């Protein structure tokens, strides 16, 4: 073939679910901002944060979407936004053999409604959000610290955390007990800034501001 | 001891609060400078800065007249007022 | 080969030797200072200087793939010899 | 255009309590709003187009052992990136963080002419090509 | 200061400190505690050992990698002495035994080695020398303990002029052999107090306060010379204190008046075994002689430091003492016993 | 921009609320957890730390902020309850190993370049 | 003598010739027990008894600004004026010419390395002065890597 390195590209899944997508943005035009199907053939859906509960509910229920398993719940920190947080669902449908992610906003401060109502997978995943990054979740049954040790300061994932922590750990004798203190690293991490000055994809050049 | 170690103009170059002390300094500043050639009268200028008189007396103090939209007549007073007392 | 500090201790190729001062030492005692003593700086100089009736030359430090990247070298200057920047192995041009 | 018992929160973002960054680290601490200059051994741009933020250099001793750089500050490999001033000199305050701002360098267009090469009085005229 | 010894850091544990300690004696009680106290700022600690490796094993994780250094050495021997000592900037002395042992008396432990740790330390050339001994140091006094520091501290003084000299009255801790002593007299029937301990005051230290004592002498610029004795805050008659002792430790208490000339035959008794003995009569003269308040002397105080009563501290060596019955009972529940006019 | 929507709380006054019966809540059971974890330290130092922590934060003025202090401090009174922190995780509160470190500029020009 | 911090090892406040007020930034720390000079100097007044106000870089700088405004305004040339005035009061007094040539310190370029004490001080500067002063077979290394 012609492409032998170059991953094959299918057409057909790209109009059904660009087809899906306009689908979607009709039936809920009150959340549903933007939709957009990536190169390769994944179905991303924009909406705003009150719609978090409606719209799940409906590819949940509705018998042309049937997205019944939340594969994850995960969200992404962009400090450059108003709205840092950028909380992100992904279904997957097995009736129709299809996945959907749909993804919203919110900045530190702002409850979004738990979506354990909906699909209960959510309900684990909702405490390693609010754990890692700080997004509190009304409504939520049991929201605490899931992950990081307790009595923990701060959210980890947050990208103005520093990798190595705050705090380290040690067994102080004198105390006869395991005490924390000021992170002291005995060889620092060495930062490696290898982002070449030359641009990589002209597709995705920004326009110039 | 409070004798007269430096005076110090701080003056903006085109706002008209600092206009008047701009009048001044065309005018009465050299004959002033005759005066007191001792006397280091500094005209440390800027921009968007309230126009204000440092008076740097012996040892360590200083006051903070601030000659703001002062005409060129009220900031000679104020300089003669400044430095009336030798001490 | 290896020389013996002033205080007593072996001197790494690198020039690494604790001053007597330096409380840095009480590491080495009842143990021993890991040194190296085939010092590459020396056994690099009992190589023959080679030479070759060309002016340049490719060296690849033998083995082929097993060997450095292949360097090309100009052995113009007849007043000292090219060496490659990987190996260290030096070549001449015989009286050009 | 959002009922949700909409309250006036007039005052400034404050959630520094939250990030549960010790009490050294939030005053004590300068940060820099800066748009990177190009590395002048290169010549690409597609480094100095976006804002970063960075904290204030530290102590940096050598270990008693083997010589590494030890460090106590972990606030030092900590660079951010921002698409916008605003948007970087917002995220500062809001965390509280004392800052100081560099303006974006703009190398500034230069007229260049290959016909000036050579030129019949000018001096700019050159000696080899 | 050696290029290699600015301080550096922030003293946590990758800090470097500045100071090569050298703690004689470590594998013990106070040496367990100014090890740690050292290491936690980074010091590079050289601790000498004559005992199992595996009875230093708790000191290997109190200091950063390469910082503490194990070393074997015998008191009998100038050799290993210098061979620990060689490369330090500060020897802390802490040898001692509250028995005489086969191969070590008082005389060996408390003058001998003293002794020529002092000198071969300055043959070394190091800057401080941190010597122990007891408060009750007194020529004259019986109890060859107290008679054989004295000596030492005397001899050390005049081999080693500018080193620091701690006397501290009486550690308590977590392994004391001070309260720990009084609580295990528990299985003997009753407590024989010598003339029911009715005229023998006590000074306690805490342990930790001691610890925190010698560092900072390490560092202050004027204990070159000195000579400290460390006293805890208040000051305790010994039938109170052992009153408050078994009330912390919720254990019956049973007051027996023994004569001191029979005392003197049980503390041979007991000598006779061994292995570590229970009581010798050393032991008894100590507990039965008070500690006298020298107010000359520096204190703990002037060493930028706050001394811990032993009623705050309490409940750590007596936790263990207590049964099922009592061993979660809370620590305010026993009021401090009388505290006699310091 | 000068609006939006809250946690729990109005205003000030409501979270104010939450924030004193959180405290009640904290101060009732420092003798049952000192009890419960065989803490060292006795009561009384126990009752002021709890006063101190919410001491310090204080100078909050902000209803969605002090909604997230009040949650977070009842899962640590949480995680205290049902022995989910140890004697460590409690006693971390008590900085006890560290060393004071000084608070005049002339004791920091002597130890290191700490601003 | 009081070690003091070199431009690579504080955040100081250097003005150009043409009056552009710049700043450094800390590249590292200062080696050994070397402290930033003017926390010497307010640590010195400390000790003294006439404690200087100021006690951070900040609280510095602002003094700094009060003395003269145009040491803050970073990268900014604060354009000056009244060159009649000082015009005329250089006619008062007067002072005549001399005879001797104006010779610059420098002339060629071997004096051009060998100014200040970081120079003075430094290694590879000495190899520049010793190549210019002398041809080129004083300098010359094995360089291939
Ligand atoms: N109340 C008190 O007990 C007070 C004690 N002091 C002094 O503090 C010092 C240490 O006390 P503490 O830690 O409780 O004592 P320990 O008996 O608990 O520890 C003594 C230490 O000295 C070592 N040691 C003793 N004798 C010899 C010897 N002959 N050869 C080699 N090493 C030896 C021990 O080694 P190993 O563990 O192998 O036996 C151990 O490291 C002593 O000098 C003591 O007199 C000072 C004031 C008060
Ligand atoms: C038991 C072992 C561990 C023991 C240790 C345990 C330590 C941690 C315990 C949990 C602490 C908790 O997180 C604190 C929190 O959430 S919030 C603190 C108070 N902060 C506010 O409420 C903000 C607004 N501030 C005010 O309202 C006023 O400052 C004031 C409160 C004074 C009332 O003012 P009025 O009167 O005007
Ligand atoms: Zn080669």
């Amino acid at each position: 073939d012609t492409r032998p390195t170059i991953r094959p590209r299918n057409d057909v899944v790209h109009k059904q679910l660009s087809a899906f997508g306009q689908y979607v943005a009709e039936i809920l035009p009150k959340y549903v901002q933007q939709v957009q199907v990536s190169c390769f053939n994944e179905l991303e859906i924009f909406i705003h944060p009150d719609g978090v509960i409606p719209v799940l509910t409906f590819l949940r229920d509705h018998t042309n979407a049937q997205f019944k398993s939340l594969a994850d719940l995960t969200a992404v920190d962009v400090p450059t936004r108003q709205n840092r947080f950028e909380i992100v669902y992904n279904l997957l449908s097995l009736r129709f053999n299809s996945q959907i992610r749909v993804k919203t906003y919110t900045d530190e401060l702002t409850p979004i409604e738990s979506s354990v109502t909906v699909y209960k997978a959510a309900n684990w995943y909702e405490r390693e959000i609010w754990d890692m990054f700080g997004v509190f979740f009304a409504n939520h049954p049991d929201l605490r610290r899931i992950l990081t040790g307790y009595g923990f300061e701060g959210h980890p994932f947050r990208k103005d955390f520093p990798l190595s922590g705050y705090v380290e750990l040690r067994y102080d004798d004198e105390v006869k007990r395991v005490v924390a203190e000021p992170v002291e690293l005995a060889q620092e991490f060495r930062k490696f800034d290898l982002n070449s000055p030359w641009e990589a994809f002209p597709a995705y050049r920004q326009p110039p501001e | 001891k409070l004798g007269l170690r430096e005076i110090r103009i701080h003056l903006c170059q085109r706002s008209p609060g600092s206009q008047g002390v701009r009048d001044f300094i065309e005018k009465r500043y050299v004959e002033l400078k005759k005066a007191n050639p001792d006397l280091p009268i500094l005209i440390r200028e800027c921009s968007d800065v309230q126009p204000k008189l440092w008076a740097r007396y012996a040892f360590g103090q200083e006051k903070n007249v601030s000659l703001n939209n002062f005409s060129a007549d009220q900031v000679t007073r104020t300089l003669e007022n400044v430095l009336s007392g030798k001490a | 080969g290896v020389r013996t500090s002033p205080t007593g201790e072996k001197v790494t190729h690198t020039g690494q030797a604790y001053d007597d001062g330096d409380y840095r030492r009480v590491r080495f005692s009842d143990r021993q200072k890991e040194v190296n003593e085939n010092f590459a700086i020396d056994l690099i100089a009992e190589q023959p200087v080679s030479e070759v009736g060309s002016r340049v030359i490719s060296c690849d430090g033998g083995g082929g793939a097993l060997g450095h990247p292949r360097v090309y070298i100009n052995l113009d200057k007849e007043t000292k010899t090219g060496t490659c920047g990987y190996c260290g192995l030096q070549f001449r041009q015989p009286h050009h | 255009t959002q009922d949700t018992q909409l309250i006036a929160v007039d005052e400034k973002l404050d959630i520094t309590t939250l990030t549960g960054v010790p009490e050294e680290h939030i005053k004590t601490r300068k940060v820099r709003i800066f748009v990177p200059a190009r590395n002048n051994m290169q010549s690409g741009v597609n480094n100095t187009k976006k804002w970063k933020m960075e904290f204030d250099t530290r102590e940096r001793w050598e270990n008693p052992l083997m010589g590494w750089s030890s460090t106590a500050d972990p606030l030092s490999n900590l660079v951010l990136t921002f698409s916008t001033k605003e948007d970087a000199v917002a995220f500062a305050e809001k965390n509280g963080w004392s800052f100081d701002v560099e303006e974006r360098k703009v190398p500034k267009p230069k007229s260049k002419s290959y016909g000036a090469n050579f030129s019949w009085n000018k001096r700019t005229r050159v000696s080899t090509k | 200061l050696h290029h290699a010894l600015i301080p550096h850091g922030k003293g946590g544990r990758s800090s470097v400190s500045g100071i090569v300690a050298t703690v004689f004696g470590a594998t013990g009680f106070l040496g367990r505690y100014v090890v740690n106290h050292l290491g936690r700022m980074g010091s590079q600690v050289i601790v000498p050992y004559r005992c199992e490796p595996y009875d230093t094993m708790h000191l290997r994780p109190m200091g950063d990698l390469g910082q503490i250094i194990f070393m074997e050495w015998n008191g009998k021997d100038k050799d290993s002495i210098r061979k620990v000592v060689e490369h330090s900037n500060v020897v802390i002395n802490l040898v001692g035994r509250e028995w005489e042992t086969k191969n070590f008396d008082f005389e060996d432990v408390f003058v001998k080695i003293p002794h020529a740790i002092a000198q071969v330390s300055k043959e070394a050339g190091v800057e401080k020398l941190i010597h122990i001994s007891h408060l009750n140091a007194d020529i004259k006094s019986p109890s060859r303990y107290l008679r054989s520091k004295a000596v030492g501290e005397k001899e050390v003084r005049a081999a080693f002029p500018e080193a620091t000299i701690i006397k501290p009255s009486d550690i308590f801790g977590r392994e004391d052999r001070f309260l720990n002593y009084f609580a295990s007299m528990r299985w003997f029937g009753g407590v024989p107090l010598i003339s029911l301990g009715k005229e023998t005051v006590k000074q306690p230290v805490y342990i930790v306060d001691v610890s925190k004592g010698i560092i900072n002498a390490i560092k202050d610029p004027d204990a070159k010379g000195k000579t400290f004795a460390f006293v805890g805050p208040n000051r305790y008659l010994l039938f109170d204190l052992v009153q408050y002792i078994f009330a912390v430790a919720y254990r019956p208490f049973l007051p027996y008046p023994l004569p001191h000339f029979a005392y003197r035959w049980v503390g041979r008794l007991f000598e006779v075994s061994p292995f570590e003995p229970w009581t010798t009569r050393d032991k008894v003269e100590r507990v039965h002689m008070s500690d006298m308040t020298l107010p000359h002397l520096p204190g703990l105080e002037d060493l930028g430091i706050q001394a811990t009563p032993l009623e705050l501290k309490a409940i750590e060596v007596l936790r263990r003492h207590r049964t099922y019955r009592w061993l979660t009972s809370e620590m305010e529940d026993v009021k401090p016993a009388k505290t006699v006019n310091i | 921009g000068t609006s939006v929507k809250p946690i729990f709380s109005r205003d000030m006054n409501e979270a104010k609320r939450r924030v004193r019966e959180l405290y009640r809540a904290w101060y009732r059971e420092v003798p049952n957890t000192v009890h419960l974890f065989q803490l060292d330290i006795s009561v009384k130092q126990g009752r002021d730390k709890v006063r101190e922590m919410f001491m310090k934060n204080a100078h909050v003025t902000d209803p969605r902020v002090v909604d997230l202090l009040v949650i977070k401090g009842k899962m640590e009174l949480e995680e205290t309850i049902n022995v989910w922190k140890q004697r460590t995780h409690i006693m971390r509160f008590f900085h006890e190993t560290e060393a004071p470190r000084p608070t005049d500029f002339l004791s920091k020009f002597y130890v290191g370049h700490d601003p | 003598i009081l070690p003091g911090a070199a431009y690579t090892e504080k955040s100081a406040t250097y003005v150009n010739t043409e009056g552009r007020a710049q700043q450094t930034k800390v590249a590292v720390t200062p080696p050994g027990l070397a402290r930033e000079d003017w926390k010497i100097i307010r640590a010195l007044s400390e000790i003294a008894g006439m404690t200087l106000p100021y006690d951070t870089l900040d609280q510095v700088r602002s003094r700094l600004e009060e003395v003269s405004p145009n040491l803050v305004r970073y990268d900014d040339v604060e354009g000056a004026n009244y060159f009649q005035q000082a015009n005329e009061l250089s006619k008062l007094v007067n002072q005549q010419l001399l005879a001797d040539p104006l010779v610059p310190p420098q002339l060629t370029i071997k004096d051009f390395y060998m100014t200040d004490s970081i120079s003075r001080a430094s290694q590879t500067m000495a190899k520049c002065v010793k190549a210019v002063t002398e041809g080129i077979q004083a300098v010359e290394e094995p360089s291939i890597c």
